[PDB]
C-alpha cells in the first residue's frame, strides 16, 4: 500500500500549515484549505515556489516539488 | 494553542514510550506521530493513528536518551489532508 502523498509546508511568517497531497493534485485545494483556515479567499493571497508565482491548475508534478518542499503565502494577489 | 491538548507520557519504560493526548474531535483523520532524539537531525520516525485514537506506543527505543515527540492532527479536504499548530513534548528515557 503506498503512499501517494508527499509533505508540503505553506508559509506566510505566523500560520504555517502542513499538507500531505498527491503529485498529481491540483495546487488549488492546498492554496484554497489555506487561505480558508485564515478565513480569507485563495485569490488575496499569492503563493510563491522557486521564484513562480503558483496558480490553481499547477500540480506538485508540474512544480518538480519534492516531499518536504516549503511554498510562501502572502497577502494580495494570487492565485 | 497547541492541537491535540493533553498530549502526555503516561508509562515509560527505558526503551518504550506510552503517549496518549485528547482524542475529543470527530473530523480528525488521522494522528500523525514523529519522534527522534531532542535537538539532533537524528533520524525523525513517524507512524500514524487513525483520528479515533487516543494513545500510541512508541518502542524502540535507547535510555538515557531526550527524544522530542510531536503530535499533528491532519484533516481531510477533498483528496489532501492538513495540519497546523502540532503538540509536542520532550521526554528522557
Amino acid at each position: 500500500k503506498p503512499e501517494t502523498h508527499i509533505n508540503l509546508k505553506v508559509s506566510d511568517g505566523s500560520s504555517e500549515i502542513f499538507f500531505k497531497i498527491k503529485k498529481t493534485t491540483p495546487l488549488r485545494r492546498l492554496m484554497e484549505a489555506f487561505a480558508k483556515r485564515q478565513g480569507k479567499e485563495m485569490d488575496s493571497l499569492r503563493f510563491l515556489y522557486d521564484g513562480i508565482r503558483i496558480q490553481a491548475d499547477q500540480t506538485p508534478e508540474d512544480l518538480d516539488m519534492e516531499d518536504n518542499d516549503i511554498i510562501e503565502a502572502h497577502r494580495e494577489q494570487i492565485g | 494553542s497547541s492541537v491535540p491538548t493533553k498530549l502526555e507520557v503516561v508509562a515509560a519504560t527505558p526503551t518504550s514510550l506510552l503517549i496518549s493526548w485528547d482524542a475529543s474531535s470527530s473530523s480528525v483523520s488521522y494522528y500523525r506521530i514523529t519522534y527522534g532524539e531532542t535537538g539532533g537531525n537524528s533520524p525523525v520516525q513517524e507512524f500514524t493513528v487513525p483520528g479515533s485514537s487516543s494513545t500510541a506506543t512508541i518502542s524502540g527505543l535507547s535510555p538515557g536518551v531526550d527524544y522530542t515527540i510531536t503530535v499533528y492532527a491532519y484533516y481531510s479536504y477533498y483528496d489532501l489532508y492538513y495540519s497546523y499548530s502540532p503538540s509536542s513534548i520532550n521526554y528522557r528515557t
